[PDB]
RNA sequence: CGCGCGCGCGCCCGCCCCCGGAGCCCCGCGGACGCUACGCCGCGACGAGUAGGAGGGCCGCUGCGGUGA
RNA sequence: GUAAGAAGCCCGGCUCGCUGGCGUGAGCCGGGCGUGGAAUGGAGUGCCUAGUGGGCCACUUUUGGUAAGCAGAACUGG
RNA sequence: CCGACCCGUCUUGAAACACGGACCAAGGAGUCUAACACGUGCGCGAGUCGGGGGCUCGCACGAAAGCCGCCGUGGCGCAAUGAAGGUGAAGGCCGGCGCGCUCGCCGGCCGAGGUGGGAUCCCGAGGCCUCUCCAGUCCGCCGAGGGCGCACCACCGGCCC
RNA sequence: UUCAAGAGGGCGUGAAACCGUUAAGAGGUAAACGGGUGGGGUCCGCGCAGUCCGCCCGGAGGAUUCAACCCGGCGGCGGGUCCGGCCGUGUCGGCGGCCCGGCGGAUCUUUCCCGCGCGGGGGACCGUCCCCCGACCGGCGACCGGCCGCC
């Protein structure tokens, strides 16, 4: 990464788009979670209408 | 740059010995199949030989 | 029965990047999830433009950056683009930045670095600032490109300032009757 | 006088040969690719230089 | 890629996507550009105005290196030279006002589009524009003209 | 890293099966054998294996060794237990809760063991 | 018959340009062949420069 | 605004462990039997079709490269 | 066919080879004042682009013709 | 029991007293190159391309693969305009020498101009729940109002031939 | 004779149209067709009961090892008062390899020379790859010997 070739006239390696692949170390951080709402794990369904009259 | 650990030679009939070597700093390049899969496509064309009627 | 139209009743934006590019479909699993669970916007637009194709990602220059951060307030502030920084050789004083994108060039990496300036990727940044908090959007020429001046008005009509499509520029190859005055007329 | 073959940009070539060498470690794609690799002491495997005689 | 194609779509279709009224025949129209003047004069009168005609001068055997002026501005000038030069200058304070050769670097005409730092620069060219040597004398160098 | 590996190994691997509208893994150490990120042996820092005996007598149980990876010869641990089924079940459950050795595969676990015993039995008289 | 905004193309086809067409599949064999008289006119001049 | 407002336990004064598990429908310690994220789940509205335009095809035919111990 | 308000109203000051009893006009600057009839629904903008370019009927109006399952048109719907 | 006229095709209109068709198996009909326009995908980036040739392999693969003071001779691009000769893209603010004359001469500062709309970002009175009073530091969010304003659009203005 | 002539001299397999025979069924609005049911035959599976299976608790019967708890060895997980040491990065401190190591320079010395305005090695100078100790973030998923608890 710091030098070059030297048998290739200029070469310089492919540079990283996205260094930390650690993608559930990352999601599991402090600072992200503490920076979320809260989730919303119930669920609502096709409920019955039933005549009042 | 990322970390660069220490590589250990084997003799001729195992026996690792005391030879120590750091990798290089390619196998921390990317890995991409799709750029592979292009560039195999493609190159093995180059080695057809003709047909016709 | 029901009378209403069903021609535009499907919408003809983006859902997902149509490339396999892996490292960036990384990305999007993260500022989905973002996008989701945080009650802000600048994590939309980022997701909205990393579905977008290259000709709606032109590459911004070191110049207009540095144009557009030294206006008052945006001091200490980082800056934010979603596609590639090149570099502007009609530049010679180039100071201490904090640039993030995807993609940089070599020239422009080394100068700006050289500066005691800073790059990071998106990775770092939502570890520093999952909510985009001191940050500023940017964005290139998306008109920049020479395909936009064949288009509008035709050309063969009056107050069109539009180019043709020509083989070769010359003296044969237009600039006869259709415009002078000395040949049929001049729109 | 069909078109057989093609060319293909050099720094393509060249980031795609970094990127084979890259996955000949990291075990997993070598055995995903099918060989039977799980008694070798080191992957990146390396040797003394005698072999060549 | 034939499998990716629209040939590998329109069978059963009975027309392979010509119509049934009118037909794909030979060559309906004319065979080429045929018909500037009739049955397609608006096409190009609309879209390629300055097609008929005739006009200018003749040169008729016309050699392309007598007339070669490759062109430059001011701001891309200090870059045919290496760092060492710009940063060296404006230091020591001697006058030092290097010298530039443009006709090295492949040029030989000087344009004044854009502007340049305060350092007195010297220039040797073959042509100068009348802009591009006020801009020089303004910042406090010279201009020399060569063969 | 895992999603690295697993964004090349979706669809392509030697240990892929897709027929009938289904799709399994055969890798070594995949419990349910599905092609999963949670379910995979080759992928992870941490995983858990279960298999028979050679010899056909019990349960051998297999667990990654975590310091020295990319060594594949000596990267994995092994035991044999062979007991009575209540004291095979009971010995795992401890392995794996009180080490926190990739919890969310417990029951997996015990579900695969089950059904090695009760095959590894005269299943005919 | 032309349409929407395109340009207008004049190719050299209108002769018979197909009893005369030439295959570059020799391209490598023509390499070779040189090579070996390379070498050998050197061998031939054996201590003279190789060059001329 | 009376399904808590200061309830309980030792001796007002203090304790005020408490889910490595309270106690039944919110547990801010971690997880779905679901998590092939190119996945799983939920709601609500719609479905005519020639010429023609697009998409999905684990529908198919012949051959090349790898792979199914 | 127009109109039914923020692209509006008001206050004060600047520039002008334009026009000139003195003045008008237009443009620039700086301040003060938000619902402006009904009932409805997500709007805008840009590229590439196929097949078509023989028509037919009915109420009503309607031209030639003795009339027509005749010839030629306007409106809407098929 | 009820329903139900033979397929293809031309046509305003076909079950037709409009053409084709006894029956079966096999073949059979939208291609390849050269050039252009746009859309998408990849790589490098004011630069980018070795396609011609040469250095290394005898060529089992492989007529492949790698490499080059060729490393850019050159092509496309970075600058337009005129029949041509030929010319050739930024300003202001302040102070000194002539009369701000819609005008010429000595010294510093900024600098690709402005108007309107404008995703996001910034500051922020008073706080939303705090078993009581007051003190009250970390953190969301509000939200009055107020600013820096990306691309892009409409207009004004300026520079080159 | 041959495994095979259900391979017999234009003899690998051996389709369809079209024919001969046998078995069943039916028959005055040419035949054929779609939806809905019925009847009959040919075959599959009953079983010649199909009473389906699995957890815990209770009961009566017999049976042989272990575990409960201790001790010994072996292996592994985790830890941080960062116990001691490595290693790795990121700039810094030491210019410390810069000549004790090289690459480049449209910077000078043309302070020199080499053959005489010059082509090259020297001498500075600038950058760029590397040596000795100190630090911390990112000690991070870069490895040991420790001590401790657990399995
Ligand atoms: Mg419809
Ligand atoms: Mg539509
Ligand atoms: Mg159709
Ligand atoms: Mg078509
Ligand atoms: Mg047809
Ligand atoms: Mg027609
Ligand atoms: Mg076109
Ligand atoms: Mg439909
Ligand atoms: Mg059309
Ligand atoms: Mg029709
Ligand atoms: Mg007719
Ligand atoms: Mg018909
Ligand atoms: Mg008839
Ligand atoms: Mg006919
Ligand atoms: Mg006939
Ligand atoms: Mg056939
Ligand atoms: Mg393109
Ligand atoms: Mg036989
Ligand atoms: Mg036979
Ligand atoms: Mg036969
Ligand atoms: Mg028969």
């Amino acid at each position: 990464w710091r030098k070059a070739a030297s048998l290739k006239s200029n070469y310089n390696l492919p540079m990283h788009k996205m260094l930390n692949t650690d993608l559930s170390r990352i999601l599991k951080s402090p600072e992200i979670q503490r920076a979320l709402r809260a989730p919303r794990k119930k669920i609502h369904r096709r409920v019955l209408k039933k005549n009042p009259l | 740059a990322c970390a660069r650990p220490l590589i250990s030679v084997y003799s001729e009939k195992g026996e690792s010995s005391g030879k120590n070597v750091t990798l290089p700093a390619v196998f921390k390049a990317p890995i991409r199949p799709d750029i592979v899969n292009f560039v195999h496509t493609n190159l093995r064309k180059n080695n057809r030989q003709p047909y016709a009627v | 029965g029901v009378d209403i139209r069903h021609n535009k009743d499907r919408k003809v934006r983006r859902k997902e990047p149509k490339s396999q590019d892996i490292y960036l479909r990384l990305l999007v699993k993260l500022y989905r999830f973002l996008a989701r669970r945080t009650n802000s916007t600048f994590n939309q637009v980022v997701l909205k433009r990393l579905f977008m194709s290259r000709t709606n990602r032109p590459p911004l220059s070191l110049s207009r950056m540095i144009r557009k951060m030294k206006l008052p307030g945006r001091e200490g502030k980082t800056a934010v683009v979603v596609g590639t920084i090149t570099d502007d050789v009609r530049v010679q004083e180039v100071p201490k930045l904090k640039v993030c994108a995807l993609r940089v060039s070599s020239r422009a990496r080394s100068r700006i670095l050289k500066a005691g300036g800073k790059i990071l990727t998106f990775d770092q940044l939502a570890l520093d600032s999952p909510k985009g908090c001191g940050t500023v959007l940017l964005s290139g020429p998306r008109k920049g490109r020479e395909v936009y001046r064949h288009f509008g008005k035709a050309p063969g009509t009056p107050h069109s300032h539009t180019k043709p499509y020509v083989r070769s520029k010359g003296r044969k190859f237009e600039r006869a009757r259709g415009r002078r005055a000395s040949r049929g007329y001049k729109n | 006088w069909r078109r057989w073959h093609r060319r293909v940009n050099t720094t393509q070539k060249r980031y795609a040969i970094c990127s084979a060498l890259a996955a000949s470690a990291l075990p997993a794609l070598v055995m995903s690719k099918g060989h039977r690799i799980e008694e070798v002491p080191e992957l990146p495997l390396v040797v003394e230089d005698k072999v060549e005689g | 890629p034939s499998r990716l194609r629209k040939t590998r779509k329109l069978r059963g279709h009975v027309s392979h996507g010509h119509g049934r009224i009118g037909k794909h025949r030979k060559h309906p129209g004319g065979r080429g550009n045929a018909g500037g003047m009739h049955h397609h004069r608006i096409n190009f009168d609309k879209y390629h105005p300055g097609y008929f005609g005739k006009v200018g001068m003749r040169h008729y055997h016309l050699k392309r290196n007598q007339s070669f002026c490759p062109t430059v501005n001011l701001d891309k000038l200090w870059t045919l030279v290496s760092e060492q030069t710009r940063v060296n200058a404006a230091k020591n304070k001697t006058g030092a006002a290097p010298i530039i050769d443009v006709v090295r670097s492949g040029y030989y005409k000087v344009l004044g589009k854009g502007k340049l730092p305060k350092q007195p620069v010297i220039v040797k060219a073959k042509f100068f524009s009348r802009r591009a040597e006020e801009k020089i004398k303004g910042v406090g160098g010279a201009c020399v003209l060569v063969a | 890293s895992a999603h690295l590996q697993w964004m090349v190994v979706r669809n392509c691997s030697s240990f892929l099966i897709k027929r009938n509208k289904q799709t399994y893994s055969t890798e070594p150490n995949n419990l349910k054998a599905r092609n999963s990120f949670r379910y995979n042996g080759l992928i992870h820092r941490k995983t858990v294996g279960v298999e028979p005996a050679a010899d056909g007598k019990g349960v051998v149980v297999v667990m990654k060794r975590r310091s020295g990876q990319r060594k594949p010869a000596t990267s994995y641990v092994r035991t044999t237990i062979n007991k009575n089924a209540r004291a095979t079940l009971s010995s795992i459950r401890h392995m794996i809760r009180k080490n926190k050795y990739h919890p969310d595969l417990r029951m997996a676990a015990i579900r695969r063991a089950s059904a090695i015993l009760r095959s590894q039995k005269p299943v005919m008289v | 018959a032309p349409s929407r905004n395109g340009m207008i193309l004049k190719p050299h086809f209108h002769k018979d340009w197909q009893r005369r067409v030439a295959t570059w599949f020799n391209q490598p064999a023509r390499k070779i062949r040189r090579r070996k008289a390379r070498q050998a006119r050197a061998r031939r001049i054996a201590p003279r420069p190789a060059s001329g």
